[PDB]
RNA sequence: CACGCGCCGCGGCGAGCCCGAGGGAGCCCCCGCGGCGGAGCGAGCGCGAGACGCCCCGGGCCCGCCAUGCCCCUGCGGGCG
């Protein structure tokens, strides 16, 4: 795989694109916290 | 250790990366070749460094009567051998063509040279078109020699080549019931 | 060179390459060819078609120089005129001055038809001729001839 | 599962929970790239490779 | 492409024009193949007499009398074996080896016209054995005319400045290793330089020099050009042999110099040229590998994986 | 001296340590024993049809 | 080790190629025939190849051997299938 794009133009992608990933993380992370509580939870109703 | 590494595993091959060639110019061709693929990626210049690597065996000799034949409907493009160019002198005239091969023949680069051709050098490809740009990879044909025509087993009733020396006699030679 | 040879490798195995069970013997199947119709058949009929028994008729004594015969294709005529004058004879498609050819004086006995020719009349001289060779030769304007 | 039974007496089997999951993946995870064995420190990796399917991080 | 000539006291005097057949590849592998089969087709042959180790009578006895089956001669002493003593060799050697080897003439010519290209690169000459530091040019020309006095010659010598290379020569006379030193080979010395005339006298006065070597200039000898299969000689011209050079090779009917090809350092420029460039891409950045450590050990490494922090350990 | 008459114990593991080769691609459509008739008829076919006849001009 | 046969790698030249014996007073320089290759098949009298193709496989056509139908000159000979 060859890349056409500048080194500093990649630099800042990958800033931007750990950024994005760092911040899915933390939402994931919180949601599927609630969803094992709630699975938990429903089957003992 | 411990482990099982021959359930769904084949054993390895062995292809030629090197020329085996004393020659020091193809040696320089083959690692500059192999350098600008690596710094490009394209395909014509991958399969010229393979056929770079070929065996003699493996290179057949072309004609100029055949490189004309190929020509026909690309008469503007390079054609391009990784093999020696002969001469044909059952073609009475031919065209204008632009080659580049490994070797011209004294009678085939003369007659190039007359009729307003060109006799090309891989160097200068490689100092004109690294990556094969308005470029035509052409080759003879493999199975041409001799030795291949004498391989397998003459004397079984599905084969169809003839034994090696000299047979005077009729059993097995005249049919499916001479034996 | 014996520097480079498989042979030399050896030393120190004890059997040199020929394994411990068999060993290296002296004839362990005979001499040359024997047993070719014994238990050397399967090779022979494997290999070796139309070895055994005879066929055809015998000549006791075989004149070398009367069955020579060589023969040339209609397609390889041309390259037996020099080039300057192959351009001259090319360029006129002279009737009246057309090239000869005389393969007898070039080592040829008879003309076969493989190829094609140029477009132009020609006059060409052997001893014997195969029948599309003469048809060929008749439709680009040229004309066969006999010599002695 | 017909398989598994038939191979029956050379594994052990059974149902994981997450928190066996999760410990496997954050203590014993290697990642096969290209087939070399990648070990697994961050979740850039498992973007990079996985993102196509929606998978950006380690939950 | 022109060629200094100079005098027999060291000065430029006139001028002379390039011959082709300097201008062949370099080959350094032909060289060596040719330098190989040539110099075995000069050996004398040698073998045992057919003979030797047969000329008593010797059988064996049987088994039964505690001894080896091998042959015996009448008071018992072994025989004829060549595991014993004074017996035949096991495979004597023969005469009918082949002592010769076979070379096409058109690669004698290649080979010896790749010698006389190499002769004057100054490089190889320098990395073959010769101090040629007080050199002139390379090809060296020198217009000596008829020379009969080893005087003379020494003089022709030192102007040209090559004296060094002589006197390397002449310093190194020693007793030869091992044997060979009883078999007529008992002195050796190093190489000098190669003297090619034409049409002129220079023989008697360069002979008794220690290291220098002579030859025609119609009949030039491999095996002179490449000492021990090296190429790179450094060779004298006299100016007649120079010229006549110029169309000895005219003289090999139907023959052509070998075309001239491109060597080591005509390819990078071209590699570094700007066409060449053009073409070029760069490749995406390579993957980052580091190695596998605990996450719970250490709070960092665990928020490198779980950035929210809620994994209780 | 008796020696023993036949085993065919190894020989399942030998037939598979390459696998099992499959026939050519090229056996499944030969014309080896077909119908002469069915044969000649095709070739006929197809030299007089012009958009696949190999015949010059 | 010598000679013969098969296949593989490398060098030179390439529809060509080739230090035969030998001769020129130059171990190494110059000149130097056969031969092999280039067309096959057929017991033989004999007849004798182009139509396609980066390469490989396969089809399709063409030559020789065997058998047949139609036409015709110079005729148990020629041509077409
Ligand atoms: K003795
Ligand atoms: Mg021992
Ligand atoms: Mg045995
Ligand atoms: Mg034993
Ligand atoms: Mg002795
Ligand atoms: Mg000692
Ligand atoms: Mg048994
Ligand atoms: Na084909």
């Amino acid at each position: 795989q060859r890349d056409i794009r500048s080194a500093a133009e990649r630099a800042t992608e990958k800033e931007k694109r750990a950024a994005l990933v760092k911040d899915h993380a933390v939402k994931s992370a919180q949601v599927y916290a609630r969803y094992y509580i709630d699975l938990v939870e429903s089957e003992k109703k | 250790m411990g482990i099982d590494l021959k359930t769904g595993i084949k054993k390895r091959k062995v292809e030629r990366k090197e020329p085996k060639s004393p020659n020091p110019y193809i040696r320089l061709l083959h690692n500059a070749f192999k350098v600008v693929y690596e710094n490009t990626g394209e395909d014509f210049t991958k399969v010229l460094t393979k056929r770079l690597c070929l065996s003699k065996t493996n290179r057949p000799v072309l004609s100029v009567s055949r490189l004309a034949h190929l020509m026909h409907k690309r008469e503007d493009k390079i054609a391009v051998v990784a093999s020696t160019v002969t001469n044909d002198e059952r073609l009475v005239t031919i065209p204008r063509m632009t080659i580049c091969a490994l070797k011209f023949s004294a009678t085939a680069r003369s007659r190039i040279e007359k009729a307003g051709g060109r006799c090309m050098s891989f160097d200068e490809l490689l100092a004109e078109k690294p990556t094969g740009d308005n470029c035509v990879l052409l080759q003879g044909r493999r199975s041409c020699r001799a030795v291949c025509k004498k391989f397998g087993s003459p004397g079984r009733p599905n084969s169809h080549v003839k034994p090696k020396g000299e047979h005077k006699g009729r059993r097995g030679a005249r049919g499916r019931h001479s034996w | 060179p014996t520097r480079i040879r498989k042979s030399r490798k050896r030393r120190g195995h004890r059997q040199m390459g020929y394994g411990r069970v068999g060993g290296h013997r002296k004839h362990p199947s005979g001499r040359g060819k024997a047993g070719g119709l014994q238990h050397k058949r399967t090779s022979f009929d494997k290999y070796h078609p139309g070895y055994f028994g005879k066929l055809g008729m015998r000549n006791y004594h075989v004149r070398r120089n009367i069955e020579y015969n060589p023969t040339i294709n209609i397609d390889k005529i041309w390259s037996l005129i020099p080039e300057e004058q192959r351009d001259g004879f090319l360029q006129r498609k002279s009737t009246t001055e057309a090239p000869v050819v005389d393969v007898t004086r070039f080592g040829f006995f008879k003309v076969l038809g493989r190829g094609s020719l140029p477009q132009c009349p020609i006059i060409i001289k052997a001893r014997y001729f195969s029948s599309d060779a003469e048809k060929k030769l008749r439709e680009v304007g040229g004309v066969p001839l006999l010599v002695p | 599962l017909n398989a598994l039974r038939i191979v029956d007496h050379y594994v052990t089997y059974g149902e994981p929970t997450v928190e066996t999951i999760r410990n496997l993946i954050y203590k014993r995870g290697f990642a096969k790239v290209n087939g070399q064995r990648i070990p697994i420190v961050d979740n850039n990796l498992i973007d990079e490779q996985l993102s196509k399917h929606n998978i950006l991080c380690a939950e | 492409p022109t060629v200094k000539v100079f005098g027999p006291t060291g000065t430029q005097v006139a001028e002379l024009p390039r011959p082709k057949v300097f201008n062949v590849p370099l080959r350094p592998d032909i060289i060596n193949f040719v330098h190989t089969q040539l110099r075995k087709c000069l050996r004398t042959p040698y073998a045992v007499s057919r003979y030797a180790g047969v000329q008593c009578t010797a059988h064996s006895w049987g088994p039964g009398r505690a001894v080896a089956r091998l042959p015996r001669k009448h008071g018992g002493i072994g025989a004829y074996a060549n595991f014993a003593r004074g017996g035949h060799m096991a495979h004597p050697t023969t005469v009918i080896r082949r002592w010769c080897r076979k070379v096409n003439l058109n690669q004698r010519r290649y080979a010896v016209a790749s010698a006389l290209a190499a002769s004057a690169n100054a490089a190889l000459v320098e990395a073959r054995g010769h101090r040629i530091a007080d050199v002139p040019s390379i090809p060296l020309v020198v217009d000596t005319d008829n020379v009969t006095k080893t005087k003379d010659a020494l003089a022709i010598i030192k102007a040209v400045g090559v004296l060094r290379d002589v006197e390397r020569c002449k310093d190194s006379r020693h007793i030869r290793a091992g044997r060979g030193k009883m078999r007529n080979r008992r002195y050796i010395t190093r190489k000098g330089p190669l003297v090619i005339y034409n049409t002129e006298d220079v023989a008697r006065g360069f002979r008794n020099l220690p290291g220098v070597d002579l030859c025609h200039v119609s009949s030039i000898r491999l095996l002179e050009l490449a000492p021990g299969s090296h190429p790179g000689r450094l060779i004298l011209w006299t100016k007649s042999a120079f010229a006549s050079l110029d169309d000895v090779y005219a003289a090999k009917q139907n023959y052509t110099l070998p075309r001239s090809c491109i060597t080591q350092t005509d390819i990078e420029r071209i590699l570094q040229s700007d066409a060449v460039q053009k073409t070029f891409v760069p490749k995406r950045d390579p993957l980052v590998i580091e190695r596998k450590v605990d996450p719970f050990s250490s709070k960092e490494a665990l928020a490198r994986l779980d950035p929210s922090g809620t994994v209780m350990p | 001296a008796k020696l023993k008459n036949h085993t065919s114990k190894n020989q399942n593991r030998k037939d598979h340590r390459n696998g099992i080769k499959k026939p050519k691609k090229s056996a499944y459509t030969s014309h080896k024993g077909m119908c002469p008739k069915y044969l000649r008829n095709l070739r006929r076919s197809r030299a007089n049809d012009p958009r696949q006849s190999l015949r010059p001009n």
